[PDB]
């Protein structure tokens, strides 16, 4: 059976004097101090909670077998896209088992690789590569590596000839790509102002964000400053340059969402090339109404994707010297998704469609925009279309839940109807015919049809009797998709899971309709949406509620964390990663500030209402006090986290563990809640981009953990 | 890429 | 602490009826049924076996690290040393974690390998490749594969232009080779006769090897037979062909002696090819007086390594045309064994000494046989010198304790003295320079020294302290080389560890006198040798008797049962792999019979008389019922084995393990044996071969009983 | 030789 050793939770230090004021109602906020990482009270807490959590998964005796199941499903190579600038090709490449990817060069597709960055050769590989950009003859290579704990980034340029790195040091970047001009003499970038003496990269609210350009074998402290705004510090931004080398494009947004401005440079009718610095760029759009991005350009002629008037997305066609004139060239879809849209072999167009939540991909004339070729895609997704206008053999990566990685190949020239394989990887010793997935739509509380995948091994009674694990997200406009997971066909074949991905409102997926009916005022919708999965996966006889388990990651956290709140009774196993827990105050920590265009803020007196009824920490409660329910408890819960995530900061997740400590367990002599209740932080990491080990350690404990909660035995 | 949400990662775990 | 927890050893039936004769002495063999393999009573003794192995692994809570430790420690690719054929190149490769080696061509040493055939795509790489034969063209590759799970291997063959399979196999081969002509159409090898209806290859004594050649594009049934000895069942065959392609030569052994036949068959003088067919084979020696091996030849001048009136070996050169007159090319060394020799750059000679256990190369000339160059190589191993005549650049692997693998180059022509770094492996994020290996000269008990060399962190105290592993082997003229280890590392480091090889006699170290010193009549000098070398680490201050561990494999299992049945107060831990633990019977199973050379035969009544004083079955006995030594138990003892071990059946573990836990545990009712007495019996595999993942387990498991056994603490 | 009670192209120098 599950957990039965008596749990000596810690002591946790309570401060009841800190109450605040929300628009006349209180609210106490008792574990405010840990808020501070750096404090020696915070390093005693998780030193507490590890000793704690060590204890509980030592109770868990199949997390050896889980670990090397997993070792063993995923050793297999792992080539990635190849992309060519001049006449070199270059991608990422792991043998299977390496800490980080390696960054490969050839001279033909079929040539041997030359490594040419390895960062399992700099501090065992804790870090990898986060930015990858190289120049346009080939020659330089421009690498964004983790010189600290967090995600903030450090430029540094090498040689492809030699592999010798120059001087040149960039610092301060988080998501900025290095865009190359085609004199190959230097590149534009993003970053954010320096951290003066005291600061910290996981207490600091970093604020406006700059469009520079750097110039080969200068210092930082010279590159060219070309876009601030001081008087709109939440204002950021994005870049590209057009494919004929003429213009630079520069993207403003404002928050999370799926708007933003268009601003143009022309760089051929600059007197002094740049070195002339704001720069007179052309606002095309000068206001946050729609999402554009550009395409494609013949001279001053652009091509946009758009979601104007069109909640699904189109492509349009606009002249820059004849602003205001906006033309049709590929209508919106009736029914579908345009996804992305990509030019190639110099006068067509790759179109990728999201329809019922699986892709197609459909070849265009760009002049024209006339059909020429549709191909459907299985279940599973496509992605990483990375050709540029000028290539004739387009690339692309397709992944599905029982497919580990094809890489297609499309040659328009001399073969532009089916698909060659390039590359595919084979998971060692696992037999993808004895498995299946299938999508179903069930009804949501308000009678919305919401689409879910359930995978599963064929033939299967539906008698309750299996362990189930769902999985979501919603939010943001995400489209999520059924990928490739080595630890879930662990689960499926050695603990006779079945596995569930509901495809929940607050998602991309069905157009902008489908995000706005999961956000705001109506984030309720998207937890309402996930709890129907859950009763239809029990209804319809594949589990029963003590064999349920949910996991989710950051927004995908803040959903498990409502959930278990909410319908307890429901769930065996709680599973929230680096979750978003704390809604009233989320705003205030580093680029948490973001994410108020999808959930509203606790500074205005309506969105504060919204905010209160969910927030994962102000909605702790005992089950078994509500009359009707004596029986019920929490789940068993994990809540992981890592001790340098500054993307959602770990005090979210400690906040709601000590609350739910103390709310469930310590603040009572005799607690009914039996089930445990632990947090798993990860010393020395940050939000993604961990080593192979070092995830696979987690992943192994958290299905371990599972097993136990939902008492379901290994099958060898 | 700048959302609450986790995605060149080393392996598909 | 150590083991603290009661064992619940199982029931094993004893068959009280069975005693045989040996010339007037009787043997009772009650545990005689555990010789069936097939049998449900030996089926549910592995049942029980492995649940107590389980319940006391359980307790030894150090495994998990040490098995993420050794994974992390052999994560570096490993490049084979690579053969020419034709202007083709050929080698291993193994990216680092690959259940198996794969087999891969070239045009050019730099150039991109290509892949000819991949374990890891058949049963997961369950088993990998035991033969691996290129014909001389280039156009051919036969390979040799398990199709169960003995050792047994079946030849295919594959084209080298498009990896494509011919129709061709070739069952029934354990050992032999695969030896192609010049013509390109076949191949000589040696197999056994087929498997009859009812037999199975655990429990044949299969005999009438054979020589045979093989037409591609026919059948197995139309291989030639070239020699078949029906009145000598157990002389058993090696075989060669020339560089010049004139001379089949065939090799024919009796026993584990180094001592051959040479037979020559002159291919340019049949009238009809091969299909002329025994064949009229020039029987240039004809009786077991020395060993030879053909190393050149000039027409029918040949050149030939040999022990004859030369127990540290020498070259010999001899006229076929004039059989009888034999002249010393290259005299035997007054103080060193010549190990091998090799024709190199048309005409010139490597040849490979043995100085103290350490290698020394001399390049010479072949005709005149004269000294050019000298070469010392470190503490280590130089082995899988592969070249031939007419190659003017040599490759060779180097490995040590403390050095995972170079493959060296020596170019002849361009540059002689010295050598280069073709490929060099790495251990990743160990710092080498923190250890040392020395090598010191004991004095065993009648006076004879003993080589051992000891690997330790630099500057300890020799205060007793430090736990010791001691490695032996001694028989069969076999020389034990410090070469490397990925677990061995971890012990050092993580362990604090003292490291120890005994170079004892019945090894070939200073040559046949060597052997003959540690053989027949003299074993137990073997024995003695080996408790000499723990006597000497005790005294000098490595360590206590509690704190030392001994191991070994096959004849090396039985060093350390016999070691532990005669001075079991010396050691904390016993660890037998595959040991050969009946003496009486071991020539009546397989290929054991082979083994009579080095150990006698039973048959026999003065050999009997050797084997019955320390045949490990029947010596065990309680060392507190003797006076003086109440306090004495046997070591924390695990016995290895594998279920299909065909190479040494796994009737002498299971035999042993029985007669231990009866005369030490069960047969009392209170017995003062609290050390735990268990077996680790690997399912569905052979003596060697398996796949990386499941050694590592293996050797996790050893490692963590270990330090329970010697009370070691973990250190980061 | 190769015929011996004896344990030696293995997978990987564990
Ligand atoms: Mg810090
Ligand atoms: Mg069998």
């Amino acid at each position: 059976s599950g957990f039965s050793k008596p749990l000596h939770y810690p002591p946790v230090r309570r401060d009841e004097t800190v109450v605040d004021d929300y628009f006349g109602v209180k609210v106490a906020d008792p574990y405010r101090w840990l808020e501070d990482p750096n404090s020696e009270e915070t390093k005693e807490f998780v030193d507490n909670q590890e000793k704690l959590a060590n204890s509980v998964l030592e109770e868990c005796e199949l997390i050896d077998k889980f670990k090397q199941k997993i070792i063993d499903f995923v050793n297999f190579p792992r080539c990635g896209v190849p992309f060519r600038r001049a006449n070199k090709y270059f991608h990422f490449y792991n043998s299977g088992l390496q800490a980080q990817n390696v960054f490969q060069m050839q001279d033909d597709l079929d040539g041997k690789p030359e490594v040419l960055y390895d960062p399992n050769l700099r501090e065992g590989g804790r870090s990898g590569l986060s930015l990858y950009s190289v120049s346009e003859d080939a020659k330089y290579f421009a690498f964004g590596i983790h010189s600290g704990l967090t995600e903030w980034v450090t430029i540094k340029i090498l040689k492809t000839e030699d592999r010798s790195y120059l001087p040149d040091t960039l610092e301060w970047v988080k998501f900025s790509p290095a865009i190359w001009t085609h004199d190959n003499k230097g590149f534009f970038y993003c970053p954010y102002p320096p951290l003066k003496e005291g600061e910290d990269h996981m207490t600091r609210s970093a604020v406006n964000q700059e469009a520079r350009y750097h110039f080969l074998g200068t210092d930082q402290s010279e590159d060219i400053l070309l876009w601030r705004d001081l008087e709109n510090p939440a204002h950021h931004l994005k870049c590209q340059i057009t494919d004929d080398g003429k213009y630079f494009l520069l993207y403003i947004l404002d928050g999370c969402d799926d708007a933003n401005k268009v601003y143009c440079l022309d760089l051929t009718k600059l007197p002094n090339g740049l070195e002339s610095f704001s720069a007179p760029f052309m606002k095309l759009i000068d206001s946050f109404d729609a999402s554009y991005t550009a395409i494609a350009n013949d001279g001053s002629v652009f091509t946009f994707q758009t979601n104007k008037d069109a909640p699904r997305k189109k492509l349009v066609r606009v002249d820059l010297n004849n602003p205001s004139v906006w033309t049709d060239l590929v209508p919106e879809s009736k029914k579908d998704l345009l996804e992305s849209a990509h030019a190639v072999n110099e006068n067509q167009l790759i179109l990728r469609y999201l329809s019922d939540v699986k892709h197609v991909l459909e070849i265009r004339d760009l002049e024209s925009g006339a059909l020429q070729h549709r191909l459907p895609i299985d279940i599973g997704s496509v992605d990483g279309i990375t050709a540029r206008r000028r290539d004739s053999v387009v690339f692309f990566k397709f992944t599905s839940i029982l497919t580990p990685g094809i890489v297609y190949q499309c040659d328009l020239k001399n073969d532009p109807t089916q698909l060659k394989i390039f590359r595919e990887s084979v998971v060692p010793d696992f037999d993808r015919s004895e498995f299946e997935v299938k999508q179903v739509f069930v009804p949501s509380k308000d009678g919305t049809k919401i689409p879910i995948f359930i995978a599963a091994r064929k033939g299967i009674s539906l008698d309750g009797s299996h362990p189930c694990e769902m999985h979501g997200y919603g939010g943001f406009g995400i489209n999520m998709m059924p990928t490739f997971s080595a630890s879930r066909i662990v689960f499926l074949k050695h603990l006779g899971g079945v596995f569930c991905l509901a495809n929940i409102r607050g998602g991309g997926e069905y157009g902008e309709e489908w995000h706005k009916a999961g956000f705001r005022d109506k984030k309720q919708n998207v937890f309402d949406d996930f709890i129907s999965a859950a009763e239809y996966l029990i209804s319809s006889g594949y589990t029963k509620a003590r064999r349920v388990a949910i996991e989710g990651g950051a927004n995908g956290g803040l959903l498990v964390a409502a959930c278990i709140n909410q319908r307890p009774d429901l769930f065996g196993c709680a599973e929230a990663n680096c979750g978003v827990m704390d809604m009233l105050r989320f705003h205030k920590f580093t680029l948490g500030y973001l994410w108020t265009g999808d959930y509203g803020c606790s500074d205005k007196e309506e969105e504060f209402k919204w905010l209160i009824k969910y927030s994962p920490i102000h909605n702790v409660r005992r089950p078994w006090e509500q009359p009707g329910n004596e029986e019920t408890q929490y789940p068993a819960t994990m809540i992981l986290t890592a001790d340098h995530d500054d993307r959602v900061v770990p005090l979210h997740s400690f906040k709601l563990l000590a609350t739910m400590q103390h709310v469930l367990c310590t603040s009572l002599e005799d607690s009914p809640q039996k089930n445990p209740i632990i947090a798993r932080i990860q010393r020395k990491a940050a939000h993604y981009g961990r080593a192979t080990m070092t995830q696979i350690a987690e992943v192994a404990d958290r299905y371990g953990f599972m097993a136990k909660a939902l008492e379901a035995p290994w099958i060898d | 890429v700048a959302w609450a949400f986790q995605a060149n990662a080393s392996a598909p775990v």
